[PDB]
């Protein structure tokens, strides 16, 4: 495609993205007797695989279909969670998140502020395929991230791999606030990695600086991250750049203080992700790091993002942040 | 014969379109007429003497606060208010018929339930005043009342978001097997949004008990029902979904107590939602100059529920007077103290964003503290604990 | 006699709750049975010959297209696809019944319409394949078509969302009182969607000159009807919302023909909606491999339809061949055209994002041409235009 | 309240802001004869008297109530829009519009690009009240502008006064792109000032400066312009400093070089605005001010905005940026 995936708790299998996240409600539904995943297609193993094998092993009344409504996926997710049941959403595609945006941002992320604690949804979690797939177009394409993150209440965590999406979505399912954990799709099946069969947790709101680097920060999240490790391996030999690698991992709260540091050191920062620039959440990290690390920017930071368009079917080649535009604006970035 | 999986019929062999019966709508249960005479005894639900004059005693005691913090809001005391005038029977009957514990999801026009439930007068007031008491910590306007140990969810303003909520609660107790039920409260109005379609279809396919509770009182703010639906009411929706219906007088406190006893009694038993369309009257504005437009001197819940206490030999001239003495007195009693209490600690606009306070979200709270030191004279910081 | 505003009725004094008729629903209408005969003469339409013949031959050239395209998806020359199998006649039969100026929207199973509307194989084929000659100028998936000229509205991913809106377009042409009707077709999957309910309730109260079609089909996706829905599927709802609502047997196009010919003449005439819900069965896979779960060789729109045919002396088996060999061949050569045509100017990423273009987004089109410049051999730039 | 209003195209009269929508949309219909105009409780003047008299003046069938459904009013404004005729939609609080934002953002906003312009919804506004009104708490007071900026094909406009409501509103009107128009509700019923009685329109996406200054830029929008405004007169007065003011009035697509520009010649940028910081549009403002005006920017660009909590109702003077707020931060980015 347009990446190249590559990279202490027990026995480990191979594990491609899909095995890992119903490794992860596996693992959920076996600790947590009142744990339910529901959504449309949900039964049968969905769409996307990543509920085969659930509903016989624990049962028609805990893992089941919802009739064809977002808004009421996720309402219904929201009652369930406030009796204290752990409730796992799914909304099929990340782009029919929208029909539930009320019920997400209006409800779920203000439940437990508007009620003074009296009621909350905090076991609550929304898992949906996310990110460009090559042909998705504008509706199987989208990364609504930047849009949540105006939103104060809800967690925003995408992984970049097999391990990494089972740590973060057990500790997304186990965090006691409502959750969107979005599942990079084209790597659902691409490539495996070794992940460890029972459970573990990796902390949200704690980036991962993957790749130690002295000459500039890059930022991304989703399969973006590979796009960008391979980045830092074109600087290095083109340009003999040392870059520090960094996956933000969770959107919001994000891990404000890893990033500084990091750019406290080298001095600079590129992000990039695959969603629109206007509005991105690229513009939140460089907001920031300018406010925190102003005397040690030596040049302006750089976001390489999608264009400010919907997501095109055939122009998709020509439409997202791929390692050759991420390199140009690193490039000039470099000789600033 | 038909052999498609989608619908159970037989073929016509002749053209015909289903038309609604709108004209002739589903009939309107009845129990006691406007004199508070039983109608059909086969139909009486003789509740006991103690429990008829503690739905009486709600329901006025819930008008006596209406009335006065209406003026308190018309006087800028308080900064919004929406009252209950007319709704009083359709919750003080439908919260007799449910047991204590069960669960109700409701929005603006159920304080009633929560009187019937003894919510503290000091606490409906501690909301309104958002004052140290409020358990709600006062960030909600007014009448956004919420109560754990009383199993009352916290209302929010979004209309019917509640509806599909109340669902999933339902489904969890369902399966937690309590034999609990879920009643779930909102105007015909609030029928309308997407969120209703959303519940009350989700309701049926995962077979959920729940009560779904519709106030229909003809207005939604200023538009008329005849802008709002076309079909009979909101009952007449219920059948579609595979929902069992009903509709009932809400002026009625016996004809919604009676509806509501049985609903929750077989939802709890056979694991099916029921729906019940109370008619009523908006008496008061919506919250407003209702004067876009008879039920107060001819059809009023309380007025009937009084006939219906003098035919028993239950109640009489002094005992109202001494009550209407009494509630007025208990009411301005938690009235003052409101007003008098401070506001809670501006601290408490941060917590409880999250369950835990985020290092960037404690950041924020340091960075008001910080402004507070040097600007604090131009801040109300004296009407606010610490 | 009951006094309230919302609805129509008269008092009862029994508690009696409504149930929903689910077991023996709304009855299928047919017009012919599977032997392609008419069974009752009152209700034949008595299409003359060339019409019948154009229904027949449109839905076999969507076979036929659909065929190749589906073998074409699967060697993954177009990135998807979605059939038509077993929804050929629901399309042609109600296609034929409108004028050709009503104007539809749609989803996904709605190809026959624009097919029996002439839209050509070579525009069918230059949207799957995003080329030059396509008008959507390539940006939407395959199968996502539309036209202007045949007022055929695009088609976009988002289930339920062209019902509100079809609801709109209906209520403008009431105004510009055009005598046009509005046409919006819709699964019963996607009835679930809160849309629909927003579109159903607001056709009704609007007065809006609308035909809602449901293509019931008994799956979505993977999910039976039994957890989509528990009321009598999808026609037992319209009048709960005071629309006026009929079943029919999708497999007929002569009872869909009826239907629509009927439900467009009062809808136009009285600006009131109409909702036909059509039984089928999806024969075809979703888009998936449908082997969570007869209607070929038993009950197949098209092989009920020849068999009319035949009975009127209107078609042979010779007659069959030569149009399964010209309608293959048709197919085949836009087919090939489709593929050797290149993709269109990179650019038109840009284009019609807002009407005019934004300078703020024509500098990230420069931004991409310089990009291409240095690194146009990492790009497919001799598979696009200019 | 928390500020103070203060301040060619013939015949005027003094209108406060709910009169100059009013006349704005009288001056609509009477112009444009397929123009409707929807909502709830429209028919009868609304909830904020903005369509007083409209229906008397105009009919029924121009000027009515749809049933209680964002989603619906939306879906059925596009729906008129695809017809060409001009669809005005009222959604009643900013707060209430998420219901309707996978219409506003999966379909309006795609509507033209995603057919090749074969369909289009250009002829659509939807205006709705917004901002805080003093006890709006979480429901009656949002500003939801920064949502929709992530969300290529529409327009956000919003306007400080009514003489800038009503050109702005007729420009929303009349632009071929589907509108969100704000009108901040607290300044409804706030000071009237001059408003011409005849139709006129004030460009979309262009900044206006409304006082010229060398020391520091100052950008809001809204009711925020009169904050930042009082701002100028205090740093003036109690520092000696000289404040650019501009109202941004477009979100998106906004003026970036009126900015850039402005920011040039000071050197120094204060963005303000009632939404929450994170993921506020204030950080857009900011990344692309440091990208465009790096060597020029002599400190850290600051924004002085709401906390990252839903809004209060008792706590709300102190979680407004007020201008007590903006001064401080002025003061020490002078300082820095
Ligand atoms: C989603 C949403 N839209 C609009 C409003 C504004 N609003 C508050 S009450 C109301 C009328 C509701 O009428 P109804 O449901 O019949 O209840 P009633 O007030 O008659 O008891 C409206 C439109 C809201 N709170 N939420
Ligand atoms: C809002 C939204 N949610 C989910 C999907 C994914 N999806 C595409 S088709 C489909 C099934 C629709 O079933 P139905 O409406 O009955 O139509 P059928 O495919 O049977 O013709 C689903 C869930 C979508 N396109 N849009
Ligand atoms: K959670
Ligand atoms: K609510
Ligand atoms: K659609
Ligand atoms: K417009
Ligand atoms: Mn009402
Ligand atoms: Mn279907």
């Amino acid at each position: 495609a347009h990446f190249t995936f590559q990279p202490e708790y027990g026995q480990t299998q191979k594990m491609n993205l899909f095995q890992s996240v119903t490794s992860a409600l596996d693992n959920s539904l076996a600790k947590d007797p009142t744990a339910v995943i529901f959504g449309e297609d949900v039964a049968f193993g969905g769409v996307f695989r990543c509920t085969v094998g659930l509903r016989d092993k624990y049962g028609k009344d805990r893992v089941f279909n919802t009739p064809l409504c977002e808004q009421g996926i996720v309402g219904f997710g929201i009652g369930i969670a406030v009796t204290g049941a752990t409730a796992i959403a799914e909304i099929q595609f990340a782009d029919y998140i929208f029909p539930a945006f009320d019920q997400i941002v209006n409800e779920a992320a203000k439940y437990r502020y508007r009620s003074g604690d009296l009621f909350n949804c905090g076991s609550l979690t929304i898992r949906s395929p996310w990110g460009c797939v090559g042909h998705g177009a504008l509706y199987h394409s989208q990364s609504p991230e930047a849009f949540f993150a105006h939103c104060p209440g809800i967690k925003v965590v995408i992984p970049r791999s097999p391990f990494q999406a089972k740590g973060l979505l057990l500790s997304c399912i186990e965090d006691k606030n409502p959750c969107i954990f979005f599942e990079p799709k084209i790597l659902y099946r691409a490539a495996a990695e070794e992940v460890p069969i029972e459970p573990y947790n990796i902390p949200l709101s704690q980036a991962e600086v993957i790749q130690e680097g002295s000459d500039v920060t890059l930022v991304a999240w989703g399969t973006q991250v590979h796009v960008i490790r391979e980045v830092a391996s074109m600087a290095k030999e083109k340009l003999g750049v040392s870059c520090e690698v960094i996956d933000l991992r969770t959107i919001i709260p994000w891990d404000v203080d890893t990033i500084c540091k990091s750019v406290i050191k080298t001095g600079r920062l590129l992000i990039s992700h695959e969603a629109p620039l206007t509005g991105g959440f690229a513009s939140e990290i460089s907001s920031t790091v300018q406010e925190e690390c102003f005397l040690n920017l030596e040049a302006p930071i750089s976001r390489v993002c999608g264009y400010d368009t919907p997501f095109p079917h055939i122009f998709e080649p020509f439409y997202i942040p791929d390692k050759w535009k991420c390199y140009d604006a690193l490039r000039k970035m470099i000789n600033y | 014969k038909p052999q498609f999986p989608g619908a159970s019929a037989e073929f016509i062999d002749k053209l015909e379109f289903i038309q609604p019966n709108v004209i002739s709508g589903i009939p309107i249960y009845r129990v006691m007429d406007r004199q508070g005479q039983i109608i059909n005894p086969s139909e009486d639900p003789h509740l006991p003497k103690e429990k008829v004059l503690k739905l009486y005693k709600s329901m006025t005691l819930l008008n006596t606060m209406d009335r006065i913090l209406y003026e308190s809001q018309r006087q800028g005391r308080i900064s919004f208010y929406m009252t209950n005038y007319g709704e009083e029977g359709t919750h003080v009957g439908s919260a007799a018929a449910l047991d204590n514990t069960d669960l109700v999801f409701g929005q603006y026009r159920e304080a009633g339930v929560l009187m019937y439930r003894d919510y503290p007068l000091e606490l409906f007031m501690a909301q309104c005043y958002g004052n140290i008491s409020d358990l709600g910590k006062g960030r909600q306007m007014p009448v956004h009342y919420g109560c754990k140990e009383r199993h009352f969810v916290t209302i929010s303003s979004p209309l019917a978001t509640q509806i599909p909520q109340a669902v999933g609660a339902a489904y969890a107790a369902k399966r937690a097997n309590a034999n609990r039920v879920v009643i779930c409260y909102f105007g015909e109005g609030a029928a309308s949004e997407g969120d209703a379609h959303a519940g009350f279809n989700f309701a049926a396919t995962l077979e959920c008990p729940i009560i779904f509770f519709c106030r229909n009182n003809g207005y939604a703010i200023s538009t008329p029902t005849s802008e709002q639906y076309r079909g009979d009411g909101i009952a007449a929706r219920g059948p579609g979904y595979g929902i069992m219906s009903i509709r009932v007088d809400g002026n009625d406190v016996f004809a919604v107590y009676n509806a509501t006893k049985e609903a929750r009694r077989r939802a709890v038993a056979e694991n099916q939602p029921f729906l019940i369309e109370a008619m009523t009257y908006r008496i008061g504005h919506h919250s407003d100059d209702s004067s876009y437009r008879y039920w107060d001197k001819q059809d009023h819940p309380i007025s009937r529920l009084r006939h219906y206490l003098l035919s028993q030999g239950w109640w009489d001239e002094e005992q109202e007077k001494a009550w209407r003495k009494q509630s007025r007195r208990k009411v301005m009693e938690a009235f003052e103290q409101a007003e008098r209490k401070p506001k809670p600690n501006p601290n408490l606009l941060f917590s409880d964003v999250y369950q835990e306070m985020p290092a960037q979200l404690r950041k924020q709270q340091e960075s008001l503290a910080r402004h507070l030191q040097t600007y604090g004279e131009h801040y109300p910081l004296d009407h606010f604990d610490k």
